[PDB]
């Protein structure tokens, strides 16, 4: 309980923004894995920032 | 052979049970004790399974 008192405005302000954002609480779809960039081994060294 | 033939045939029924009975109540256990909200009933049913 101290915990969560402590950090009230900032849960008040995830809550809000992901209500807004309408995005669901937890992780349903446990089994998915992201796939493999192509040419994984190979292909590192290569600049991918906006 | 007859008496192997006789021992494989018993055993795909009375072997291949026991994982299934265990799992089963061991589910519902957790469930019951609460160690399996329902968020997470077919990821725990699925663990065991395993
Ligand atoms: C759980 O997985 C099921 C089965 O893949 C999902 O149902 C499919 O969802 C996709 C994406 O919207 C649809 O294109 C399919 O038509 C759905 N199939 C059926 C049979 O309904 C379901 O959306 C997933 N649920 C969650 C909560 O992630």
């Amino acid at each position: 309980q101290p915990l969560l008192k402590y950090f009230q405005p900032v849960t008040q302000w995830l809550q809000e923004q992901n209500q807004q954002n309408g995005e669901v609480l937890g992780w349903p779809e446990y089994q998915w894995h992201p796939p493999l960039p192509d040419n994984y081994p190979e292909g590192i060294d290569l600049v991918t920032d906006e | 052979e007859s008496d192997i033939n006789y021992l494989l045939k018993m055993a795909l029924e009375k072997i291949a049970f026991l994982p299934f009975g265990y799992l089963v109540d061991q589910w519902r256990w957790g469930v019951f004790s609460g160690r399996t909200p329902p968020s997470r009933y077919n990821f725990d049913w699925w663990y065991l399974r395993t």
